[PDB]
């Protein structure tokens, strides 16, 4: 379940870096 | 002073989405940190046991 979280973690991370740079790009 | 403080709200509006995501963040990097602390200590102790 740790890595079940990290996985989690990372992916969310990656979710809202991908979405605000594409809301700053338009 | 009011241009001065409608630029400075105007910038507590942008920043929004990203301090959330940084408390959510935060959150969850703790959560992490307290999991791998109870994961070595039930390690080592299961570890002398055997």
């Amino acid at each position: 379940d740790l890595m079940r979280r990290q996985e989690e973690l990372r992916r969310m991370e990656e979710l809202h870096n991908q979405e605000v740079q594409k809301r700053k790009q338009l | 002073v009011e241009k001065n403080m409608k630029d400075a709200k105007d910038k507590l509006e942008s920043e929004m989405e990203d301090a959330y995501h940084e408390h959510q963040a935060n959150l969850l990097r703790q959560d992490l940190m307290r999991r791998q602390e109870e994961l070595r200590r039930m390690e080592e102790l299961h570890s002398q046991e055997m």
